RNA sequence: UAAAGUUGCUGCAGUUAAAAAGCUCGUAGUUGGAUCUCUCUCGGCCGAAGCGUUUACUUUGAAAAAAUUAGAGUGUUCAAAGCAGGCCGCCUGGAUACCGCAGCUAGGAAUAAUGGAAUAGGACCGCGGUUCUAUUUUGUUG
């Protein structure tokens, strides 16, 4: 405590820290590129998807929705972006 | 915290700090104005057509990329509700309670939620009657609230 | 090639519009800078005995030149050797609305027509290649201020030698001190 | 809700100068509370500070050297006159050697001994010695 | 718009209005002559009252009322009387034992003139002090500002 | 009246000493988050004209009975007072300040309200139109 710098935080304790309460607010989601086990085409993805994300060039279902983190169907491959 | 409720939540979105489009963005600002006409046209309020853009289309802000809120874009072009999607929603609210009230009489639990979610209902109305989007004479009414719906 | 608002082109001017006019004969990028039109320029020293350019792109074809950006950054550095090049659109501050005015306006100052939004919007411009990831306003002791900004470090080295030329644009142009500098990540 | 915003940033600086940290992080930031910052700097009592631009409002990263025994708003922010400053300074002030009691006249934020220099009263924000 | 209504006959008294005319000058109506004056202050006088056609011994542009002392400002509460309204006035009055402010109002009763058409309840008005009108009229509204949201 | 910070604006108290409504909603009231760095015409370069949205605020200026209060001068023998007095016919006073609030006045523009384009019921340039109208015409008349 007493001197600690409140400017220069460390990377890992400000992934730590709530999203809301960082120095500058930092969503946690990202977006993922999300690969069909058979079709050869991508699909971008919210990782914290509220839909059933349906295959636009398919009829297979990409994604659940859950609580948090939407949960990818069986062999579905994902890379994140950027 | 809450408004009508003793909870105090801290739950909410956190915008990045970058306003800029993302480079793998391959939409325009065109293409995202048509696939929200189709989206309104298909009977969507704007919370829904951004959830499945962000979703599935891969736009992270409608407005950070065509420098233009969902409703306005909506407005513009003359496809909009006649009155505000939350209203609209606090209304179908006030309406289902009220359906459920006059069946079971002695339900208290649903009286009070009711009286709350009507002086919620008042709030935004008499907000919305001071920005001039709803007309002076607007009122709630129970015997036209499922009218209205 | 140059259309000054003021419709007094000077040397300077005359020599970027034929410049660009020498890559609309000789790079394959012709059919863009044919269409495009720039309004003003301008070299100002910056390190020592350096010196750097300035574009003023107008404001609505400000996306379009960013499309090409690093094409004609590069070959306007072949062709002008050690001279930097940086271009920023030419945004118009309309002054503060004072109690002692006139009629100069009958509408309310948009928000794109200030000070502040656009020396934003001239930095950001300034460092188009990057990204501007973070600020930080310092105070220090005197009462002097000074703008850090954090850019991306993505693509540090395209602009890392060009640190020194940013501040003196921004200087110049502005009169606020900025220094830049990259996170170790984010 | 939260209002007054430099009364949140005088009480957070106040109790880290009381439990003798030797930073501060205050948010939300404003002009008000800049300028209040300032005259505080050119005084002595705070030290260097800097500012961090979130989009939405900024926060201010406070150094503090332990010269700093209160500092306080003022609400409601009063109308102060040349002729009430006096007594003004008497009710706040510890002593007519030191402390000094803020207000933005038309002239900008100040001190009231500047403020009697340019003969400009105006409002009082608040204080610290 | 027939502006006879009373048992009396309504005229402006400066205007004489039985002026001999020869028939090779009877080209319809003589469009009778209308009275008007210049109240100073830099009030424009309304183009309605030039134009008009209406009698109304207490406007201010064309009948015999004079403007004198006190301008003030006020907002139109109530429009319910013939031709006069009731304006609020809203001020703060200083309580030096609190050294702080407390909100107070008070009605008038303002005269309006049928020059002052479209006038709602909302807009501000400024009004002029002249002789009695009434037992509780001394004031005549002398401009209309629409509010801050009018179409 | 002070003591009485025992009426508390300054500046009090409400777990147990007297004290927070049984609980929630809710009109009025009170309070309310960042943010925005004077000219075109008239008269002799100035004097004029608007109006910059309007203020609040702050500073100045004017108008504000005397007495009382503060206060300058003056040995009532001193003093409370008084407006007198001093020099060898002259000389010299009978000042000044203060006077909430509201109302006038002119600077400042931080703070705090308020507005200015989103059915374009927008600004500026020129255009063109529609209508009515004041006088130019013109020694004169006409
Ligand atoms: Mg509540
Ligand atoms: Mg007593
Ligand atoms: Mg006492
Ligand atoms: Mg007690
Ligand atoms: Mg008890
Ligand atoms: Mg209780
Ligand atoms: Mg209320
Ligand atoms: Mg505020
Ligand atoms: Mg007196
Ligand atoms: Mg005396
Ligand atoms: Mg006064």
């Amino acid at each position: 405590p007493l001197a600690k710098d409140l400017l220069h935080p460390s990377p890992e304790e400000e992934k730590r820290k709530h999203k809301k309460k960082r120095l500058v607010q930092s969503p946690n989601s990202y977006f993922m590129d999300v690969k069909c086990p058979g079709c050869y085409k991508i699909t971008t993805v919210f990782s914290h998807a509220q839909t059933v994300v349906l295959c636009v060039g398919c009829s297979t279902v990409l994604c659940q929705p859950t609580g948090g983190k939407a949960r990818l169907t069986e062999g579905c491959s994902f890379r994140r972006k950027q | 915290g809450r408004m009508h409720a003793p909870g105090k939540g801290l739950s909410q979105s956190a915008l990045p700090y970058r306003r800029s489009v993302p480079t793998w963005l391959k939409l325009t600002s065109d293409d995202v104005k048509e696939q929200i006409y189709k989206l309104a046209k298909k009977g969507l309020t704007p919370s829904q057509i951004g959830v499945i853009l962000r979703d599935s289309h891969g736009v992270a802000q409608v407005r950070f990329v065509t420098g233009n809120k969902i409703l306005r874009i909506l407005k513009s072009k003359g496809l909009a509700p006649d009155l505000p999607e939350d209203l609209y929603h606090l209304i179908k609210k006030a309406v289902a309670v009220r359906k459920h009230l006059e069946r079971n009489r002695k339900d208290k639990d649903a009286k009070f939620r009711l009286i709350l979610i009507e002086s919620r209902i008042h709030r935004l109305a008499r907000y919305y009657k001071t920005k001039r989007v709803l007309p002076p004479n607007w009122k709630y009414e129970s015997s036209t609230a499922s009218a209205l719906v | 090639i140059v259309k000054p608002n003021g419709e007094k082109p000077d040397e300077f001017e005359s020599g970027i519009s034929q410049a660009l006019l020498e890559l609309e004969m000789n790079s394959d990028l012709k059919a863009q800078l044919r269409e495009l039109n720039i309004t003003a320029a301008k070299e100002i020293e910056v390190g020592g005995g350096r010196k750097a350019i300035i574009i003023f792109v107008p404001v609505p074809q400000l996306k379009s030149f960013q499309k090409i950006q690093v094409r004609l950054v590069r070959e306007l550095e072949k062709k002008f050797s050690g001279k930097h090049v940086v271009f920023i659109a030419q945004r118009r501050i309309l002054p503060k609305p004072t109690r002692k005015s006139r009629t100069k306006n009958k509408q309310k100052r948009p928000r794109s027509r200030t000070l502040t939004a656009v020396h934003d919007a001239i930095l950001e411009d300034l460092v188009f290649p990057s990204e501007i990831v973070g600020k930080r306003i310092r105070v220090k002791l005197d009462g002097s201020r000074l703008i850090k900004v954090h850019l991306d470090k993505a693509q540090q080295n395209n602009v890392e030698h060009k640190v020194e030329t940013f501040s003196g644009v921004y200087k110049k142009l502005t009169g606020k001190d900025v220094n830049f500098e990259f996170p170790e990540f984010q | 809700v939260r209002m007054n915003v430099l009364a949140d940033a005088l009480k957070s600086i106040n109790n880290a100068e009381k439990r003798g940290k030797r930073q501060v992080l205050i948010r939300p930031c404003s002009k008000v509370i800049v300028r209040f910052l300032t005259v505080m700097m050119k005084h002595g009592y705070i030290g260097e500070f800097e500012i961090i631009d979130d989009h939405r409002a900024g926060k201010i990263v406070v150094n503090l050297t332990g010269r700093l025994n209160k500092c306080g708003v003022i609400s409601p922010r009063f109308d102060v006159q040349l002729k009430d400053l006096e007594k003004w300074q008497n009710n706040l002030l510890p002593s007519r050697q030191f402390g000094f009691i803020v207000l933005t006249t038309s002239a900008g934020i100040m001190d009231h001994e500047e403020a009697r220099r340019k003969h400009t009263g105006g409002k009082i924000l608040g204080f610290f010695f | 718009a027939d502006i006879q209504t009373e048992r009396a006959y309504q005229k402006q008294p400066t205007i004489f209005q039985n002026k001999k005319r020869v028939l090779l000058g009877e080209t319809g109506k003589e469009k009778l002559p209308r009275y008007y004056k210049n109240i100073g202050l830099g009030f424009k006088t309304p183009k309605e009252a030039i134009e008009g056609t209406y009698i109304d011994k207490k406007c201010p542009f064309t009948g015999n009322v004079s403007i004198r002392g006190r301008i003030l400002s006020g907002v139109v509460t109530k429009m319910k009387m013939q031709r006069t309204i009731v304006i609020r006035r809203d001020y703060l009055h200083y309580i030096r034992k609190y050294n702080r402010f407390e909100k107070r109002h008070k009605n008038m009763s303002v005269h309006l003139s049928p020059c002052f058409r479209d006038v709602q309840i909302g807009d501000i008005v400024t009004v002029g002090e002249c002789r009695p009108l009434s037992k509780t009229v001394r004031f005549n509204v002398l401009k209309v500002t629409k509010a801050a949201g009018t179409k």
